[PDB]
């Protein structure tokens, strides 16, 4: 269990998935033009993991980069890194998806897929021990929603054994492109009920209420809110990118954190949340911000569910001694939010190397049933236009039905039940 | 903020216990089964000490010694007085006493009971018995009816010598019993509460008819039935210190700490420290107290006698207040520290 | 001379059995690339420490293991360390991808795809063994391959070999150094599978381990290797007897006539002492009737528990030092008229002793102080059935809600083999408690 | 307290002390087990090949 394989599909997506890549390349020690440049021989030990290494010992990301209109991709390919990427790997189309999930999944998409799905089929080839793939997408648009599912059910008939993983911005109306965000995402949930092992549920509402509210930026931007998610998508990859005692690989995290194989979504936070200050973090800190809403990426209340299993990633130079501390007196003082039928199901990593411009940092990867409460909010927003059928006729015109959407509906109503079942086992 | 669980809601005693420990607003109290707890109040029966002392960053504490019902069991304290060499054979203050198994179950000693039963029956002594299980009291002189009774039944019981010539109180010509509560905190501090209670009769003794029993069995419970003068001359049978101290000081010219209470301090220093290497929680992973109920009886010659020892002991009512507050103080807060009633047994005789 | 093979599976195995090996090249006097200065019979020989060593004819002393794991890190660093030119390359057996702290994958899955090799390469060590006696199984409880891998080893021993003696050393898991919640399950997976095919199992509770480390080592957070050298330290005191000369507990026969007279209650408890950090300015040696005394202390066994409160059937006194057996039965003596140490009706009260004069070795550089006599007690107490109880309360806590089963369900397990193993394990302690309590 | 089969030797000894007296399946049933689990992981992937075909 070596290789992963990255997709990012649509503009959210791409434009995610090149933070991420310009992110985690300054850690690995790797330039805008793929050749190392670092001094500690453990920002290679685990390179591979995520970079395909070319002749000349340079380095180039396992990353295909899916779009159904080329203006987000010639942006990432005139960005920071966007020399990074190998250009084989641009698959592109010309029409868009214009927000609409039929098209990215039924027509337009499906005219792409099987060109992106033999990008893939190279990637694979070339790998000695391929461990599964991640997805960034949004679930608002088309391409990243309906293409994004539509990759997804194609992978797993072609890989059924390989961990499938998502990190999947969710539509808020307070950071919304267009008024049929809840149709496509409802739409995307069914799919990755599915399809998926692992999804990293990022509400672009709690995004906007952190830059807002705590990183004191008045007029957030995609921009601030992408630094956010490449942040806490650093956190959640870093003890697979470099040697620790763990050893980490996909499927143990995914084995040990998913009790019942539909809720597998995953309530991210970071700490410390910073803004592109110089204090010191103790432990004591670290570990109470980890904990608090605030810090957190799906705007759900962990106070109104209960904790399933919880992952707590701390990274750079702190005392073990204290981390087991400051963790066990979390659980032991607030217990009754976590389920007492799965013993000791809050585990805790260290990682040596911190994030850029941090000497102390933790990531938060929670499984709790309070995020029934961002599958509601989509359920609502998705009923409250669906009684009058509005909006509708953007997909019947794509050979969608009604009774489609009243399955997804169905669906992720059913997703909530399941929730609240445990909430109250 | 300290967090325990309730494990028996048929306690008295720690039902207050766990009321004074919330009014003190620290402590919380968890579900019956969350296993992230400081302080377990157990059942019981079946309490699970073998899960305890396994939760890391968690002191743990429980309001039982496993094994301690090695005392609070009729036939184990006689097998343990027995067979302990620090009780022995040659102990002063246990009532002669064998253990009986019935015919249906056939180790048992009615071979060991007839043959000091016959030295009375020879030696003219007053040769009356009881027999107990761990309701169902039998009082008589003939060991026929003895161990016939016990075939009757279908688990051990024991044959104890009756104390015929009891110290019977004025105005009343009655029996009774004494109680002490004895704290074990988990240091192994044995502490006396204070405050003792005497179980009495309201019938005048009568050692003619050993079937009455009303004027034999001082328990609070036939006394609050089957008896006719309940609350005649202490309300419920029920003296206290202050006042067996005053009669004694009137009636006899003693008093209760020289007459008694060195007999009883004693008696629960010595049951309690033959023990200690069996139960003590020192060196272990999880640490105990518990609470004891001491069961006395006093013969005309001021000769204090053990009776049964309570694992689980019911409080009485207005010393409940002081008691479960002393618990508190010394078993738990000296365990967990927040933001005297008790006598503490000690004794070291160099020789 | 009857020969031994060491069988080391999965992560924990691997490491434990890497510790117990550098131990005993220490002890014996071997160097890393296998030559013995001491050995005098170049090329071949029937000594003790043949038990556990072949010879070459360059004079090269090879362990008689076999190490196997389904994944290969852990594996490719004993390849390529300290004691690589130790091993043939065909006694370390690596596979692709791991059990996924899957019972299940390493048993039905993964494990049905390599344990022909396995068996081949273990075949290829009996093959040089004039009188193979049997197995030493190193283990976890925990991991996919430990449960799942090794269980269907054992069944396959059993029948390839079905005369020889298997003991295991297992680690029982401890969530203080665990990452996974699913160990639960792996381990009454694993424990049901494997209780028949095994005569003798040594378990080692990670967290009794851990504590000894914080506690007598003032290792603030004991890693993996801190925990080995003090596991291997134990080991070798048990199976000493197999490499040196001496009457007490000489072939694999002897340890369950010794150890186990009920087979199904064959899981003695380990009690080590003195465990003294090698950091500790000033200390006193203890005396033989100190580290005789520590051998009844919880605090010192490899598996928290009470024995007070259960019922012995057996007790090994192994010691190794200056002990001679006048202060032993003084320290004993003493001991009984202070300790509340029962046996059971059916059994004799008293202790078989071994003494090797010999002090232990300690790794150079590593945390144990160098003692001059240490004693390892393997009492059959039923109190150690308090860590199945444990054990089986976490499992019911998960299995009721049917929490993560579909993992293995995925794998061709049925839902019903949980229940199996489930109840044989309530069998296994209504067994220990008919044994070691009185109503 | 009696000391027995007392052994000597250069390396060290070992005796008795006695305080007080007494008051397989077959490689044919493994291999199926294991292939008949195997025709139920066989099961499942081909049950989600065919939801995945519909
Ligand atoms: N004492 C000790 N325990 C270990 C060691 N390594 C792992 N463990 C414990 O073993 C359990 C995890 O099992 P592993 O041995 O790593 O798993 P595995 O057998 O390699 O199987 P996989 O699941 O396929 O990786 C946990 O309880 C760990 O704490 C070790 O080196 N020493
Ligand atoms: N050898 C004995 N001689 C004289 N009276 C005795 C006696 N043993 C018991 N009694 C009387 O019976 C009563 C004690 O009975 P017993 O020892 O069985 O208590 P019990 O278990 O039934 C209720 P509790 O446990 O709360 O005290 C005493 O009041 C005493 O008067
Ligand atoms: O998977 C990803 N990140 C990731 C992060 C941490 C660990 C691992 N991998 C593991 C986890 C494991 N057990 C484990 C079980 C629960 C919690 C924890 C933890 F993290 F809290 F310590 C560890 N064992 C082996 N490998 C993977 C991102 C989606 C791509
Ligand atoms: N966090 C974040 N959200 C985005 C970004 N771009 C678009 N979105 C959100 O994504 C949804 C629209 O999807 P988009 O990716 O633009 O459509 P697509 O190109 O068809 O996949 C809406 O909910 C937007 O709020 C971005 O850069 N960052
Ligand atoms: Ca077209
Ligand atoms: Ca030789
Ligand atoms: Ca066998
Ligand atoms: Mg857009
Ligand atoms: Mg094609
Ligand atoms: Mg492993």
């Amino acid at each position: 269990m070596r290789e992963i394989v990255h997709i990012q599909a649509g503009q959210c997506g791409n434009q995610i998935g090149a933070k991420f890549w310009e992110v985690i390349s300054d850690e690995h020690g790797i330039d805008p033009t793929g050749s190392y440049h670092g001094d500690s021989d453990l920002q290679l030990e685990r390179i591979n993991v995520y970079y395909n290494e070319a002749t000349g010992n340079k380095y180039v990301p396992r990353a295909i980069l899916v779009d159904l209109e080329p203006g987000t991709m010639d942006s990432v390919r005139s960005g920071p890194f966007g020399q990074i990427f190998r250009p084989d790997n641009f698959v592109f189309g010309q029409s868009g998806a214009g927000n609409n999930w039929a098209k990215g999944h039924y027509t337009e998409g499906a005219e792409l897929v099987d060109s992106v799905l033999d990008v893939v089929r190279k990637e694979s080839e070339s790998c000695d021990c391929l461990q599964g793939f991640q997805l960034t997408h949004s679930l608002g648009g088309g391409t990243g929603s309906g293409m994004g599912t539509l990759l997804i059910s194609k992978i797993r008939e072609e890989y059924p054994d390989r961990i499938m993983n998502t990190f999947s911005v969710m539509p808020s109306p307070k950071v919304s492109d267009t008024v049929v965000e809840p149709y496509n995402a409802t739409l995307s949930v069914h799919q990755l009920v599915e399809n998926t092992d692992e999804t990293y549920c990022i509400d672009n509402e709690a995004l906007y209420d952190i830059c807002f509210r705590t990183l004191k930026l008045t007029t957030p931007t995609y921009g601030d809110l992408n630094h956010l998610v490449s942040a806490t998508m650093s956190g959640v990859t870093t003890c697979l990118r470099f040697p620790g005692q763990l050893n980490a690989d996909l499927r143990k995290l995914a084995v040990n954190m998913v009790p019942f194989p539909r809720l597998h979504f995953f309530m991210p936070g970071f700490a410390p949340l910073t803004s592109r200050q110089y204090r010191a973090l103790t432990v004591p800190e670290l570990t109470q911000q980890m904990f608090d809403s605030k810090n957190m990426m799906a705007a759900c209340d962990p106070r109104h569910g209960r904790y399933l299993t919880v992952a707590a990633i701390f990274r750079g130079r702190m005392s073990m001694k204290e981390v087991d501390e400051q963790m066990l007196n979390v659980q032991n003082k607030n217990s009754s939010y976590f389920v007492e039928w799965i013993p000791n199901n809050v585990k805790t990593a260290v990682c040596d190397i911190p994030p850029r411009g941090l000497k102390m940092s933790a990531t938060f990867i929670g499984n709790s049933t309070a995020i029934q409460e961002l599958f509601k909010r989509i359920s609502e927003q998705f009923t409250a236009m669906f009684r009058r059928k509005a909006f509708l006729h953007w997909y019947t015109g794509e050979g969608m039905d009604e009774m489609e959407f009243t399955e997804a509906e169905s669906n992720m109503n059913d997703l909530v039940s399941e929730y609240q079942q445990y909430q109250d086992a | 903020m300290y967090t325990f669980v309730v494990r028996d809601e048929n306690s008295s005693v720690y039902a207050e216990v766990s009321r004074l420990l919330l009014a003190t607003g620290q402590w919380k109290r968890l579900r019956k089964d969350n296993p992230r707890f400081n302080l377990m109040l157990g059942e019981r029966n079946r309490l699970p000490f073998g899960r305890l002392g396994h939760e890391p960053g968690l002191v743990q504490l429980v309001n039982y010694y496993r094994g301690a019902d090695k005392l609070c069991r009729k036939a184990s304290l006689v097998k343990l007085i027995k067979t302990s060499p620090e009780l022995s054979e040659s102990c002063t203050w246990f009532p002669e006493s064998y253990v009986i198994y019935p015919t249906n179950l056939k180790t048992d000693e009615r071979e060991v009971f007839l043959a000091a039963y016959n030295r009375r029956r020879e030696g003219r002594e007053g040769n009356v018995w009881i027999a107990k299980s761990s309701e169902g009291i039998l009082i008589s002189s003939e060991a026929s009816e003895l161990l016939d009774f016990i075939d009757e039944q279908g688990q051990v019981h024991v044959i104890q010598k009756y104390l015929e010539k009891p110290l019977l109180l004025e105005p009343g010509h009655r029996k009774f019993d004494i109680r002490s509560w004895v704290l074990v905190d988990h240091l192994y501090n044995i502490y006396l509460y204070r405050e003792g209670v005497l179980r009495t009769s309201s019938e005048p003794y009568n050692s003619a008819n050993f079937q009455d029993k009303t004027c034999h069995l001082t328990n609070h419970c036939i006394q609050k039935e089957y008896s006719k003068n309940y609350g005649r001359y202490e309300e419920g049978n029920e003296m206290f210190f202050e006042e067996f101290n005053q009669y004694l000081m009137d009636a006899l010219n003693t008093t209760l700490e020289n007459s008694i209470l060195l007999q009883i301090k004693h008696i629960i220093r010595s049951c309690l420290m033959c023990i200690e290497p069996a139960i003590s929680t020192k060196h272990l992973h999880y640490q105990s107290f518990q609470l004891f109920g001491f069961d006395f009886m006093v013969d005309e010659e001021l000769k204090v006698w053990l009776i049964e020892v309570n694992g689980a002991p019911a409080c009485a009512q207005k010393l409940y207040a002081e008691l479960c507050q002393g618990i508190v103080d010394v078993a738990i807060s000296s365990v967990f520290p927040l933001a005297s009633i008790f006598i503490k047994l000690h004794h070291h005789h160099h020789h | 001379m009857r020969e031994c093979i060491s069988i080391h599976v999965g992560q924990a195995g691997v490491q434990i059995g890497n510790a117990c090996w550098e131990l005993y090249c220490l002890e014996h006097g071997i160097q890393p690339d296998g030559q013995m200065p001491s050995d005098k019979t170049i090329g071949g020989g029937d000594d003790s420490f043949n038990t556990f060593f072949s010879e070459t004819g360059a004079g090269k002393h090879v362990p008689r293991a076999v190490f196997v794991d389904l994944e290969p890190t852990v594996i490719d660093e004993v390849r390529t360390g300290t004691y690589r030119q130790l091993f043939h390359p065909e006694q370390l057996i690596t596979g692709k991808e791991d059990a996924a702290n899957n019972y299940a994958r390493g048993h039905y899955t993964i494990g049905k795809e390599i344990i022909d090799l396995v068996l081949d390469r273990i075949r290829k060590l009996a093959d040089q063994c004039t009188g193979l006696q049997g197995f030493l199984v190193f283990h976890s409880f925990g991991g996919g391959t430990g449960s799942g891998f090794t269980s269907l080893l054992m069944e396959r021993l059993s029948v390839d070999y079905g005369k020889k003696s298997k003991l295991e050393f297992s680690i029982y898991p401890a969530p203080q150094v665990s990452t996974a919640v699913v160990e639960p399950y792996n381990s009454i997976l694993t424990t049901h599978t494997t209780l028949e095919h095994s005569d003798c199992a040594f378990m080692v509770d990670n967290e009794a381990i851990y504590d000894i480390c914080r506690r007598n080592l003032d290792i603030e957070r004991p890693t993996y290797t801190n925990l080995n050298r003090l596991i291997s330290q134990i080991v070798s005191s048990i199976t000493a007897s197999l490499r040196f000369d001496g009457a007490l507990n000489v072939d694999l026969t002897e340890f369950q006539t010794n150890l186990v007279p009920y087979p199904r209650i064959h899981f003695p408890l380990a009690t080590y002492a003195p465990v003294i950090s090698a950091e500790k300015a000033y200390h006193e040696q203890l005396s033989v009737a100190e580290i005789t005394n520590a051998c009844f202390e919880p605090a010192n066994q490899m598996v928290k528990c009470d024995p007070r409160h259960g019922k012995y059937m057996a007790c090994c006194l192994l010691y190794r030092g200056d002990v001679v057996p006048k202060d032993v039965n003084a320290a004993i003596a003493t001991i009984k008229t202070k300790r509340s140490i029962q046996f059971v009706d059916w059994c004799p009260t008293g202790f078989k002793v071994g003494i090797n004069y010999q002090p232990p070795t300690v790794v150079p550089g590593g945390d144990l102080a160098k003692v001059q006599r240490a004693v390892c007690m393997l009492s059959n107490t039923t109190a150690i059935a308090e860590a199945w109880a444990r054990l089986d309360h976490k499992f019911d806590l998960m299995y009721a809600k049917r929490a993560f089963v579909h993992w293995y369900v995925g794998e061709g397990m049925e839902e019903g083999e949980f229940s199996e193993a489930r109840e044989d394990m309530a069998a296994l302690e209504k067994d220990y408690e008919e044994v070691g309590v009185d109503s | 307290m009696e000391v027995i089969e007392l052994n000597k030797c250069t390396s060290g000894q070992s005796f008795e002390v006695i305080l007080k007296p007494p008051s397989d399946p077959s490689l044919e049933e493994i291999q199926k087990k294991l292939e008949a689990a195997e025709e139920r992981r066989k099961y499942q992937e081909a049950e989600l090949l065919k939801h995945l075909a519909e």
